[PDB]
């Protein structure tokens, strides 16, 4: 009941569209720099 | 007086007790044996500087 009709986009009035959530799936590749040792720097009696 | 040397040789076993005593007396340390294999130093990344996220409207 208004001028602006047939416009492409998505207004903020009701974005949820009655849905609890919008979901997305994917893969997650991380190349972080751990502090982890290499089993050295550990005392000489490092054993059962 | 020749028996000094015989006596020292025969009684030499007491040096084990002496070694135990000095071992108990001495303070102690130890090692954390070092790692080899820093054969590949690693640079940060290919990094490029730019302005942040401008908030347009």
């Amino acid at each position: 009941r208004t001028r602006t009709v047939n416009l492409y986009g998505l207004p903020a009035a009701n974005p949820n569209n009655g849905n609890e959530y919008y979901e997305i799936s994917g893969r997650f590749s991380l190349i972080s720099l751990v502090p982890t040792n290499d089993d050295y720097q550990t005392p000489i009696m490092n054993s059962v | 007086a020749s028996l000094i040397y015989r006596q020292l040789l025969t009684n030499s076993y007491s040096v084990d007790l002496y070694d135990e005593i000095e071992q108990i007396g001495s303070g102690k340390t130890q090692n954390v044996t070092i790692n080899p294999g820093p054969f590949a130093q690693t640079r940060y990344a290919p990094v490029n500087w730019d302005h942040g996220e401008i908030n347009d409207s």
